[PDB]
């Protein structure tokens, strides 16, 4: 048995190792089988593929590197590799490969078939409170870890969090994450997860992922975020009002945690002040959990996807299938030369 | 209700990410 701070130390001597020296080109597009697209946007496409060698699914994220400089995205591309391929925690997806071709940047990661988070909820309608917390624990202990690195992951909401076989979280996405020890003041996330500091354009800190965790779970509890609107610049009236209601069916615990943080306030929001996690890992809301039986997985989960086999894609909605075009000619090699 | 209020609402679909 080890203390938190003792596997945060190992933890960070073991990223910093790979943080310094990235992997790079450790496959090739012509080693796996296209299956089925999984996801797709502006911001790049999620492909399931089968790696021929072994036979394993994964799910490849395919970037076209000139859509990424058209959006500005290429130090935010950059990051996302090189976190990925140096972070390890149970409640992370891994990335498996990264390489790139004339045309495009691909991340080659687990492939989870359980399905978003997103589309379950939206089903159900809302979690209970223990299924909730439950979920709430594990993003608590992935943020420990994150944020002990440096990193900010600034993207936090269902759907990107995958529910594997075991019906354990895997965060998936690392498009905004960054590396920084100071403020940072990037217009990014998603509308109605964004923290009062971000839509008002201060510089920020990993405060804002304890915002957009209260967020979670308000909307896995609810069955609809505490801030909604048809419009985002009508989301960012709501948020920055100073205003939030709950349920009624919401416990009091729920109510104080959430109260603590969707806190304008950052002297007083939960997860930035002296104690740290600790003022959140200790909050009554969260006293039924043993928090090394999350880590460990040893705690039944509430909901268990349904298998059908390998391969599978039910549990994903269906999207239109485009081509991997690869030019003959490279794009934009400078400014991918790290990738 | 608050939840047919979101049901009727634009925004119940998976979310896209922000950018300037
Ligand atoms: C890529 C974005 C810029 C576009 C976004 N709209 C999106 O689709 N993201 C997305 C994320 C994860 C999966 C996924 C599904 C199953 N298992 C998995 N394992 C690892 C990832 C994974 C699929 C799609």
């Amino acid at each position: 048995q080890e203390s938190v701070k003792e596997f945060l130390a190992k933890a960070k001597e073991d990223f910093l190792k790979k943080w310094e020296n990235p992997a790079q080109n450790t496959a090739h597009l012509d080693q796996f089988e296209r299956i089925k697209t999984l996801g797709t946007g502006s911001f790049g496409r999620v492909m399931l593929v089968k790696h021929m060698e072994t036979g394993n699914h994964y799910a490849m994220k395919i970037l076209d590197k000139q859509k990424v400089v058209k959006l500005k995205q290429i130090e935010h591309t950059l990051n996302e590799k090189r976190i990925l391929q140096a972070v390890n925690f149970p409640f992370l997806v891994k990335l498996e490969f990264s390489f790139k071709d004339n045309s495009n940047l691909y991340m080659v990661m687990e492939y989870v078939p359980g399905g978003e988070m997103f589309s379950h909820l939206r089903r159900i309608g809302r979690f209970s409170e223990p299924h909730a917390r439950f979920y709430a624990a594990q993003i608590v202990l992935t943020f420990e870890y994150l944020h002990s690195l440096d990193l900010i992951y600034r993207d936090l909401k269902p759907e990107n969090l995958l529910i594997d076989q075991q019906g354990y979280i895997q965060v998936t996405d690392f498009g905004f994450a960054k590396r920084v020890k100071g403020r940072t003041w990037t217009l990014c996330g998603t509308p109605e997860y964004l923290a009062p500091e971000i839509i008002l354009s201060k510089g920020y800190n990993k405060a804002v992922d304890w915002w957009a965790l209260g967020v979670l779970i308000y909307e896995m509890a609810a069955g609809y975020p505490p801030f909604f609107a048809d419009q985002p610049i009508q989301i960012y009236e709501k948020i920055v009002s100073g205003k939030v209601r709950f349920p009624s069916h919401f416990s009091s615990d729920l109510k104080d945690l959430l109260r603590n943080l969707l806190q304008v306030d950052l002297t007083k929001r939960f997860g930035n002040l002296k104690n740290g996690v600790n003022d959140i890992k200790n909050h009554k809301w969260f006293a039924t959990t043993d928090w090394i039986a999350i880590y460990q997985r040893k705690v039944e989960a509430p909901f268990i996807p349904k298998f059908k086999g390998p391969g599978d894609t039910s549990n994903f909605d269906d999207y239109e299938e485009e081509e991997i075009r690869v030019s003959i000619n490279e794009k934009c090699g400078k400014e991918f030369s790290e990738f | 209700t608050t939840y047919a209020d979101f049901i009727a609402s634009g925004r119940t679909g998976r979310r896209n990410a922000i950018h300037d």
